[PDB]
């Protein structure tokens, strides 16, 4: 993972093949599956994190300063000054993916050579990966700095269109999917009954 | 080897103590890096203890609260360290682990 | 709308396992207890299978093991294989009767699924052992076979790079002489044969106790004869190995098209040709003889006055499936129907091979034209302003007490069940000649699509074609 | 400010995530003993 | 002319905040 | 105005099926 | 509505073939 | 940021603010302004700075401009709290250029 800033806001880019490309390298050359893993297409984690220029009548408020706290006592933070001597201060996870939280259902008992039914063998990886799939982000809001020039508040259609775009990401990568996942917890949940 | 029950908790316990971040007199780790090592560590023996992990045994419990520096079961166990001193540096183990030499006089007092 | 073809339901033992895509669950139909007129309750014999690991995949395809234990759910994006209950109690049903079971169910391959999203599984299929553990073979969109084992679910036990639309396996066979440098004894291999978009069939002989440098090879491709101006076409879709001996395999395309091919032996080069390959290996390739090519009516033809409108060339991809009770009889369910196609020069071809060098009577006997018999059985698209109502489910009961029955569910749930059958010259077979039929109509389905009657002109046209047949 | 937003959100969101995954995660544990008190019990 | 257009921005920043915190909010209330 | 039109040639099938049908049953009672 | 309608002439004629079929071989007896 | 403080440049100043971030975390019911310094220059720098770069041994902060670069030398940390020269309010730190 690395952070990239400029004047108009801060982006991280987590290379979420880098594991995979290891996995290879470290894989004698008779592994075509590692190889075909690797070239199975997967793109870097791009986030929008901070926006200093939401909107097009607005000039940016650049990045004065920028570091990435390490620390056991105070975890994992990004700071960011702006010009306009912001202190904007957000925690990063230690992952470019969090690890999901391990399902009440995740007893890692090393002791059930439990026959799966063959039935179930043809499910290429485990559901939790495939509900990962779905769940799969590729774009975020960022936060908005609302720069303070107190002169004028900001105009009609640019900003239309630019609330269209943000509700419609709010609804495929949050609402839509926040709903699916309830569905299926629900769903285990009256099987767990049942 | 008392109790197969006893032995998963005890295996789970048994790794939350090797995985313990301990800072070493030659390594090219930074204060910041270890901070950052020794918060995970915690917030992974946090989330076994919300879990209940434990809760079938009051020992590894107090063990494992013991590991999150919490403060009143330390003094709980307060016998067992017999002087304030030890105490003191316990509680820097587990609550304070890059404590600066200014600082001590607050945390001894 | 785009409803996709599928295969959801399999029978098992003269019970219907209907799979549910809503609820990750078998239905179970007793088919004997349908039979006997019990006055009281239209319920007596349903039990759901529940998946006690639900696929996190849309399920396409339901294939029984050899073995009849396992289910394996198939998809585009993985494969997940259900363990079948046990049978106990006074009418051998699941758990004793147990309105609802939970079926252990085990994903296969999955991390390879998950970790590759541009990868598909194209088909799997069983390796077809009845003795053996068993053993799911897995066709990926990356031209690679994967052999997997209910044991171990995460190694495949066998990859094989094919540097592919379908696979099929023919009957057990002696391999060829050459196929291993010095055994006295004839090893027997299953012949997979395996098929390309381009029409291109390649061979492979598959044996899993054996891991013999020549059990595995990649034969082929397989030459074709007579030669084609077009090679046979570039949208081949499905490959069935009949169980016949010469090996028949049919090719499908998605025109619409089905080729017979004859598996005929390689031969030795007798001893005056010798021009030059420099590969020491004459591994005897096998050819395929296209005896026969057959186009399908996937919809029904109106004679238009206007020989120019545009042929639409309704394409779409056709599944084989083969006839329990007739070895050269099979079918084929495609979005728009069901077509059932007889090899009626099969049994010709078996008394040919059968007679010595010498019949050439026999040879007169195959080579006077006969046709296969094509027999459109199910239309679900009868009228052109009508959307199909594509197969869900296709089976061929073949039971000493149900007798031979076809079932095909469609995407709208509708069960259709149909029976299946299982002066030179004495006078009645002229007469028989006579009545010969090369066409009939086939059943049409309502699609229950309320909201406008078809116009009328379409109706007139259907009627005129049917009126014509008959 | 929003910067600070995008922070907070981002922060909430991580939190959010490991709440869900423990709610799971206990969930499919649970199951897997269940089936295989199940088949011990059958 | 420029203080209409940033007084425009900045309304459509707000609502977009407003939208958001109400989809965290029903997000919440749903998990 | 299709779905009468269908209604109407569907109508005319079965009644041509039934009408052959009662053809083919004479020329078998005939035979 | 029309693919219904084609449907059951289907059926009737398959029917209908059957027994003529059945006929035909009663008149030959 | 050093062992735990953040340094910010201020330019008009041409010092550094440091705030011990570990004394943030303890809700100290006293006083807004317990665990400031500023560590002045003795020279300042004769150019605008656009970076300031610790050195890996941590015991220099480059500051770099686009028409040069000085070095300040970070003060020693002594006393209970670990603070600059043992918490004095404003610290002259030696630069280099």
């Amino acid at each position: 993972r690395y952070h990239c800033t400029h004047v108009a806001g801060v982006h991280s880019v987590g290379l979420t093949w880098f594991n995979k490309l290891e996995k290879f390298l470290s894989s004698g050359e008779e592994d075509k599956d590692s190889l075909q893993e690797l070239a199975a297409e997967q793109k870097c984690l791009v986030e929008h994190i901070l926006c200093t220029k939401p909107l097009r009548c607005r000039l940016p408020s650049p990045i004065q300063g920028f570091w990435i706290i390490s620390d056991l006592f105070l975890g994992t933070s990004m700071i960011c000054i702006t010009c306009d001597f912001e202190c904007i201060v957000r925690p990063l996870l230690t992952t470019i993916r969090p690890p999901s939280p391990p399902l009440l259902c995740s007893q890692s008992d090393k002791s059930s050579t439990e026959i799966l039914p063959h039935v179930l063998a043809d499910v290429k990886g485990p559901f939790e990966e495939h509900i990962r799939g779905i769940l799969r982000r590729n774009s975020a809001n960022p936060l908005l700095l609302n720069s303070s020039s107190k002169d004028s508040s900001p105009p009609p259609e640019e900003c239309l269109q630019l609330l269209s775009r943000a509700t419609q990401v709010f609804r495929e990568e949050y609402l839509l999917k926040q709903d699916l996942a309830n569905e299926e917890i629900q769903r285990r949940v009256k099987l767990l009954i049942a | 080897s008392t109790s197969a029950s006893a032995r998963s908790m005890c295996r789970v316990l048994d790794d939350l103590l090797k995985k313990m971040p301990m800072l070493h007199t030659g390594g090219t780790q930074t204060l910041t890096e270890f901070e950052l090592k020794w918060q995970h560590w915690r917030e992974e023996c946090e989330r076994h203890l919300q879990n209940g992990t434990f809760s079938s045994n009051v020992h590894m419990e107090a063990v494992c609260r013991v590991l999150l520096g919490d403060e009143e079961v330390l003094l709980e166990k307060r016998d067992l360290m017999t002087t304030w001193y030890h105490f003191l540096v316990s509680r820097l183990l587990f609550k304070h682990p890059t404590v600066k030499p200014t600082e001590l006089h607050f945390y001894a007092q | 709308k785009d409803k996709q073809l599928r295969n959801l339901l399999c029978v098992l033992d003269g019970d219907l396992l209907v799979w549910d895509a809503e609820e990750c669950a078998f239905h179970t139909v007793t088919l004997r207890s349908l039979s006997v007129e019990s006055t009281g309750s239209s319920s007596s014999g349903e039990q759901k299978l529940l998946c006690t690991n639900p696929p996190l995949f849309d399920v396409n395809e339901v294939l029984l093991s050899p073995t009849q234990h396992h289910v394996a759910l198939v998809g585009s994006k993985g494969v997940m294989v259900l363990e079948i209950p046990k049978r106990w109690g006074k009418k051998s049903e699941f758990e004793g009767g147990e309105k609802t079971v939970n079926c252990r169910t085990i994903p296969i391959a999955e991390r390879i699924f998950t970790s590759s999203t541009s990868l598909l599984l194209k088909q799997a299929i069983w390796y077809p052992s009845e003795t053996q553990e068993p053993h799911l073979i897995l066709l990926t969109s990356d031209n690679i076979l994967r052999l997997y084992n209910l044991q171990d679910l995460f190694t495949p036990v066998k990859v094989i790079s094919l540097s592919a639309v379908a696979c099929d396996f023919g009957p057990l066979a002696v391999l060829p002489k050459g196929f291993g440098q010095h055994s006295k004894e004839d090893t027997v291999a299953y012949p997979l044969y395996i098929l390309y978009e381009t029409g291109e069939t390649y061979l492979m002989y598959i044996d899993l106790q054996k891991s013999n440098i020549t059990v595995g090879k990649l034969l082929g491709p397989l030459p074709m004869y007579p030669a084609a101006e077009d090679n046979y076409g570039y949208d081949a879709c499905a490959l069935l190995c009949l169980p016949c001996v010469p090996n028949i395999i049919v090719i499908a395309t998605e025109s619409g098209l089905l080729y017979h091919c004859v598996v005929l032996e390689g031969e030795e080069d007798d001893e005056q040709t010798s021009n030059k390959s420099w590969n020491s290996s004459c591994d005897l390739i096998p050819s395929l003889y296209v005896f026969e090519c057959v186009e399908l009516e996937l919809a029904l033809k109106f004679a238009t006055e206007e020989e120019e409108s545009l042929e639409l060339d309704f394409a779409c991809p056709i599944k084989l499936h083969r006839d329990p009770i007739c070895p050269s009889r099979y079918h084929c369910t495609h979005v728009a129907g069901v077509h059932s196609v007889g090899l009626t020069w099969f049994n010709k071809l078996e008394k040919f091979l059968s007679s010595g060098e010498e019949d050439k009577d026999s040879l007169q006997e195959l080579a006077a034209e006969q046709k296969c018999l094509v027999e459109h059985i199910l239309c679900t698209k009868p009228l052109r302003c009508r959307l199909p109502s594509p197969i869900q489910g296709f089976w061929i009961i073949s039971d000493l007490f149900l007798g031979t029955s076809m079932i095909c569910i469609t995407c709208d749930f509708e069960c259709i069940v149909r029976p299946l059958l299982t002066v030179k010259g004495p006078f009645e077979e002229h007469i028989r000649g006579i009545l010969r039929r090369n066409s009939a109509n086939p059943l049409l389905l309502n699609s229950s699509s309320k909201d406008s009657s078809p116009p009328p002109e379409e109706c007139l046209q259907l009627l005129s074609r049917a009126t014509q047949v008959f | 400010q929003l910067e600070n937003l995008i922070n907070k959100w981002s922060l909430e969101l991580e939190d959010q995530e490991k709440h869900f995954l423990q709610q799971a995660t206990q969930v499919n544990a649970w199951d897997r003993t269940l089936m295989q008190n199940g088949e011990r019990i059958t | 002319k420029v203080t209409k257009e940033s007084d425009s921005i900045l309304n459509g920043i707000r609502e977009e905040i407003a939208h958001f915190q109400k989809e965290l909010d029903d997000l919440k209330a749903r998990t």
